[PDB]
């Protein structure tokens, strides 16, 4: 069966930064483009980073210097490091199994998890 | 930025896969990947294009 797992979360202070990851089973990260999308409280989904089966990634403008996105091949599990973190980077933060390069749809996603930045 | 293709390279069929080889635009040659054909399936006459004459350069 195909399993998400998110982890890495929690509260964090203005500047502050996080190292998450989702951590996959049933699959092969790297034969599906994958995406790293977030919620803030109150507003709609919203895409951060992308990875391509090939290695290729892409990253939404208002994180663009401070996140990181990468995966581990032999972990078959992906990070996304983020850094120098603001208020309104407070959301769920969950990863989703796509395979299409130029929509962000997926048919799996994890449950997310947290990011408090205050 | 998204995923916007600029030039496809080059192609293999090979490990129980089919990978193109792909530009991207807006990057240099020093971020050329391969990427599945499932993953570029909107762009479906470029592939084939590139299938056909491929495929008559190699003969």
């Amino acid at each position: 069966q195909v399993q998400l797992q998110e982890n890495g979360g929690g509260l964090v202070k203005p500047g502050g930064s996080l190292r998450l990851s989702c951590a996959a089973s049933g699959f092969t990260l790297s034969d599906y483009v994958m995406t790293w999308v977030r919620q803030a409280p109150g507003k709609g989904p919203e895409w951060v980073s992308r990875i391509s089966a090939g290695g290729s990634t892409r990253y939404v403008d208002s994180v663009k210097g401070r996140f990181t996105i990468s995966r581990d091949n032999a972990k078959n599990t992906m990070y996304l490091q983020m850094n120098s973190l603001k208020p309104e980077d407070t959301a769920v933060y969950y990863c989703a199994r796509g395979s299409t390069l130029f929509s962000t749809n997926w048919d799996y996603r994890g449950q997310g998890t947290q990011v408090m930045v205050s | 930025d998204v995923f916007e293709v600029e030039k496809i390279l080059d192609m293999k069929t090979e490990g129980g896969k089919v990978l193109y080889k792909v530009r991207w635009k807006g990057y240099t040659s020093d971020d050329d990947t391969w990427e599945p054909e499932i993953h570029l399936e909107d762009c479906k006459e470029v592939l084939l294009e590139f299938r056909k004459k491929i495929a008559e350069n190699k003969a």
